[PDB]
């Protein structure tokens, strides 16, 4: 199987 | 999983349980197509875009193909769920109803396969209509600022599955949000406006006919004091109206005691017209006048109206 | 997971097993509406929304339909968090707690199906109520710079589920700025109203219910203490009430006593009375949360859009 | 995990590891007379953490227990020692929690340390939380360039610190800042003590620098009055440094720069033993500079002596 | 990582790989007699790691040794040279960080990184932490449209330079930061500083001192007065009399006519040059062909800086 | 990051996978006598990197080579022009810097492109790298709006330039090109030693740019170089190569070539080949193209570089 | 592949033999004077095209040619007519590429077609190649949320632009043209829309099969309609055969005898008030302001 998982970057 | 007409059965052996269950999922008040105040033109699309073709069939052979797409766009509150309803209730087609929470797909690769297989099961039920409701969900640039590399996997498989037949509905808040490969597809974008003073009138007349009325017949000066509303909002308006008869008689202090017979004495009171008079003094409009113009400009800057 | 009313039971098997243990985490008799005071059209709608249509069911039908939404909108001291309380204690309904953060998870989609679930037991199980604390996050226009794309189909799902079937809920909610809310989100809320902070008369009365159980003298003139405020924030009332009760041990020196001939002395203070010397000293010890401008700009926020 | 009183124990089966391991990871015997002056926050603390364990049925109704506290002033004045000093000396568990231990990469940890860090808490005892720097935790919601995630973090705080009437267990919230005007206006009413914290005045340095050059041998040339006279303006941390700049200058009278080695561990032996004089003084009092010149200082008092809760 | 004196280990686990990394990238035959003037911050380097290091049973109680140093110059003077003299000079590892290590794309990395670079620095030995360019990490706090990020950095900075709770546990750490601008320093990072010192452009004598040193290894005249060199250059830095120094040694190749002769007789006429001895008329047309980088109002605000705030 | 000299490679394992493709994308012939003039540029770079090459013996201890040249003047001189020449005349690597390759969404994913560059620039030959605008990329630190992501690559700069000095691994050489020379550091001009301003106009030098570009095979009759070489008052260097190009086009725009199509197309073009040019199309294009420089930043820079310019 | 002239062959066996089949198939009676405007773009296709490859040495140094062309302008000019009407004009291999043939199916086979290409270019003739729709390819190169894939492709098609030979392009929306393309492209000249004589002839082919009435005339239809490009007469005639339907009541009477009621609607005819009725109430599908920012873009970085 396979699973996703979430990131957070910032940015300007 | 049931059959459809004339016996057929769709194979569907090839696909895992909770995908199937998860498309048939998404699929009776017999509303009416003249219950909604206003907006002729796009009853005029509907009528020959979904009913035209089922009474003659041969006028639609060559260059007078039918609509396959369109878009609705405008404030909230003019009714856009209220015309989907309508035709979904008073047609033979099969309906569905999609959303962006029915795209979840916790796995990876499976939006994919919920797209694909919910447009090939429309394909099986001959009639279909397809309603994706707030398109901005899903309707992002494709290099834009918040983005995995997934969605745009959907957006792409979205564009070429649209080529038995279907058709699309769906409406927005925001239209300025939109693509372009997926603003040329859609071949019709329409504006919806708020109701002038004359449809207020027929609106606020049809929409009392349980409640009796007894002399505020100035239907004319009630539409001509509410200049701005958003039309989901007068209606509030007669609701406000109704409890504002019940609350002139201080019902808050009775606990239980005789309070069965109390209502039966207001329930048969009539609405006067001094409950309009407070019912005006307590309802402000939802919005102020700027998205209602930037909405105006992007339907003359792109709208085929 | 429970039986609700009649005997029936929920089908609960496409949901993964740790959001419905957060649903179960999410969800007597203490108060009453009549301890707290002012606020006459709140208490207004609320006896018009939930406690008379379990009398006279038959009545509230068609154009007469009860309410489905309001909203609480003013300043940040004034009490909008005790009357869900009070409405917890006062029903018999299944009131559910959700606040921002019991709705985000690191997989992707599960933010959107927790709001399903919550509005599926909501309505599985009883004419229930449910209070959503802090709405100011989870709103907000949706072409705002710096929106992450599942914090935008958490507000599809929050539209697309709060409308279109005889059983009840009444979605209610309470926000310091309501000015940064979605625009297609505040129509859904039928009725928003403004707080405004206590005026002269309230204030009294506050301070005659604080009070109360504490053995005061028969002098304290509560007309000057009521006249002296003059802008405070309805719960700082309670914080200079505090003060004057607790200034009586900052009277005797017990910064020396410990322990021993201390345990009696006590004892000795525990039954000394309150009196007007400790206002006096509290009154100038005290002052608001203050920065009023924000009462102003809610008060004109409310006053141009606001559904009293 | 650790166990807690009565051999009770936490049931952490809805987190992962390494947010229960970032709380684990935030969790000697001075004596409180070691502050100089500062009677108002020692009264706060006496009344509110100290006597609740002596004679708790008095503080019961109305008399409950203050929940929460800011420190605000010009830096360097003795802000964490108080904090210190109150871990020392009570009982209670302590935690020292500030604004790094709260992020991560990942999606939903920003929100869920604090729940952890709240209910651990209040599992334990009547426990102590100490945030330090809460300026950079909380700002104002409604602002310019405020990222998304850090909104969870505000509204976290600002529901968990005020939640029926039973639950008899106690949480005192600490919190020390300097620019004490940008936090938010919801988030002020919960600190229900703001007390401001003043520079020392003429007669507190005396008795800080009395306290503090006991402990090495000294002559009696040295005029504390003057001393406390020229050294205004000061800061504590000014004081300290002077007082050991003095003792450092005696070491500099001494020109050790040119041997090496040679009885050199044998020469400080002679040094070990010599005196403080008063030149010594008369050079570090033109040694030393304050750190910084009057302004936050009188932005701090114009805001708390219109705001502040003493 | 390496083990550390005395076979100890750290367990670095809760970190991922490549901040890990980041720091890991970032760990001679020079002399401290190397360089001309400076003489207290020689003193302070004498009294807070040298001593230390032979007889730790005096520094202990109220004079523990020195926490915190930063050196605020105009751009031109020895503050990177001191650095890396007394990073040969000593037996204690040298942690150089620069303004570029503490950045990531993710949210919440630059924190971490602090965090493990402290942690690492007191683990492995009483080592000595060089920040160049400090003004580009620790601005002012409440200033006007400053990112989110960087006010966390710091406060991981104010929150960890001082500490170390425990009155044992006496692990040196020692800091070292050199700037162009410290009046724009924050407050509560300003006076963890102790030992704010003050550079000056040269003197007399020390530029008679440069020239003596800079002229070693290549023959020169004995027509030379080093009176009227040091006397001329009245504002010159103490990095343009190397340059000055490097145009007179390359003066004599401009004298002849090398550019004209193209591959042929390059090679042959390039041995017998090396032995052409310096004159005095190198050196006067490289003082008319050379001008320092001037605008002398910045050492002037940075003097009068250290004079009002500055700790010596 | 295909190989250097000598069959190493490089271990780029410490970046992503956008940011060494914004690198590799920064990596025809030209002569060097074309460059006419300018003989201290010459000089510089003579002295700095063409005798290094052959003789690396005699640059060691105090004699070691230049790191750093700064030109200043008026746009449209040939600066690039150098630069290409300095570049193919030598066996050297050239890489190219604007302020449009610096810049990126991410916080924090400018500054490591810096460092990347100058670490392929010691891993590969002594090479030489041309960063070209530096007004825009290098202003002043204590600025009023400047930007939280400005301030940064100027301290990579800074910390990067003069880098732990002991017989490195190959001499790597910057350039930079600048139109405002007084909008700089005081931090950043001192790691740039030998600046230079270099003017545009001459009488003599674009009379013999006029006879190294009018390569006309026609046009006996159209000697007039007193009178055309008196008549490029204030041209800049490329403002008598555009004028080249005009009386070039109006050579066939002069004569009626427009509709000749079909009828009295190869005679009315085999006929021109040979065609003879005069003052004509020349006096069409004198007054066609009036130049649009100014004298300020002119003046500005030659009083800039008289205080603080290294020679 | 064929051969070309002058008989030769190329040799791609190193490479595979699908990827030829893939691009051999990109190599015309279109009207060559049939155009009444725009002769400046055929005097510089006369002029850089076949005047220097029948003089070669007429266009040599000062007198330069050009190696590059990024034509701008609207989705409805005629940039593939014109193309291929240089290409049955002139005697070079005219190629083609589409927004198609930069995709297949394994890894590192995107970036061969383009070299495969190039040298094609430089075997077979003194050509002229073609890429379409190079801002639909092409956008900005190193974006994050765009994966490494087309970075890389347009990396390689970058490395391959050093190519006698002229390469030439055609974009629709310019200002989203990166800032190392716009240098070597040395002119991006604005093109305006077509004229009133191009949309008649589309009107007469495009309305076959249609009962029309003979009283319509197409010179005042085709003089009206300043400012439409091709697919806006399909939309036209469009709403003229639907509102041939909106003509009547249909949608109030139903059941009885409506299927006489749409067999005389099947038998009517258009009227001229029906192209009226279409034209006073369909909008072009862009409004005439991405012009304007097409005019901005060839002021501040064109070459026109
Ligand atoms: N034109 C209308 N005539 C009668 N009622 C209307 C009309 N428009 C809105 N309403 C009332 O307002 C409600 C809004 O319905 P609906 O959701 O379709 O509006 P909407 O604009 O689609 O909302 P949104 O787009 O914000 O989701 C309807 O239930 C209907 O009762
Ligand atoms: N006017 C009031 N009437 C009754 N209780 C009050 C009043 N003002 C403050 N309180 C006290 O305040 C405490 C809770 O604060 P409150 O109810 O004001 O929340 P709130 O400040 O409205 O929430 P928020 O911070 O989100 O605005 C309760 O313990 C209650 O005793
Ligand atoms: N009033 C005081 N009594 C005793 N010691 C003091 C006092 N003021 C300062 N000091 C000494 O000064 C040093 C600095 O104190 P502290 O670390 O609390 O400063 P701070 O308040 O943390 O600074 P900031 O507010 O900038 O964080 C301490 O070591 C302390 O011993
Ligand atoms: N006091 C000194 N003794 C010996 N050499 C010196 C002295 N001051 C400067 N120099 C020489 O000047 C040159 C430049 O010095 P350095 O590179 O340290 O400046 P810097 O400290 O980096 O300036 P900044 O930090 O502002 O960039 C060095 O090569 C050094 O040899
Ligand atoms: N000395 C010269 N000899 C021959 N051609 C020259 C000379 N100077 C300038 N030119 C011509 O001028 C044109 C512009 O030169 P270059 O490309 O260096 O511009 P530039 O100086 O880089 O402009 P900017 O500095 O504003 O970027 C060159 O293409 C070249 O043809
Ligand atoms: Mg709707
Ligand atoms: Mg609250
Ligand atoms: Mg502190
Ligand atoms: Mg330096």
């Amino acid at each position: 199987e396979e699973e996703e998982e979430e990131e957070e970057e910032e940015e300007e | 999983l049931p059959q459809n007409s004339a016996g057929d059965s769709f194979d569907a052996s090839a696909y895992d349980a909770y995908i199937v269950q998860a498309v048939r999922g998404t699929m009776e008040n017999t509303m009416s197509l003249d219950d909604i105040i206003g907006m002729h033109d796009v009853k005029q699309v509907l009528h020959e875009a979904v009913t035209l073709p089922l009474l003659v069939p041969e006028f639609f052979q060559g260059l007078r193909s039918p609509w396959k797409a369109m878009v609705l766009a405008g404030p909230p509150g003019t009714g856009k769920t209220l015309i989907a309803r309508a035709i979904a209730s008073e047609s033979s087609s099969t309906f569905f109803t999609v959303s962006s929470t029915d795209l979840s797909s916790k796995w990876r690769g499976d939006s994919e396969k919920i797209v694909r297989l919910l447009f090939e099961l429309a394909r099986f039920y001959a009639p279909s209509i397809i309603f994706i409701d707030q398109i901005d969900t899903l309707g992002g640039q494709r290099g834009n600022s918040g983005e995995h590399e997934a969605s745009r996997r959907v957006k792409s498989e979205f564009l070429v599955q649209m080529d038995r037949r279907v058709f699309v509905l769906a409406a927005t808040n925001i239209p300025w949000e939109l693509d372009e490969a997926l603003r040329r597809r859609f071949e019709k974008r329409i504006f919806i406006p708020l109701p002038d003073i004359d449809a207020r009138k027929k609106l606020i007349e049809k929409s009392m006919e349980g409640t009796p009325k007894s002399d505020e017949i100035n239907y004319d000066d009630l539409a001509a004091r509410t200049e701005g509303f958003s039309g989901a909002d007068v209606v509030s308006l007669c609701r406000t109206a109704a409890i504002n008869v019940l609350r002139r008689y201080d019902t808050k202090s009775l606990r239980g005691g005789e309070l069965t017979a109390a209502m039966e004495s207001l329930k048969a009171e009539l609405v006067r017209n001094i409950d309009f008079e407070a019912a005006l003094q307590a309802v402000s409009p939802s919005a102020g006048p700027d998205t209602m113009l930037k909405c105006k400009e992007w339907c003359d800057s792109f709208g085929a109206m």
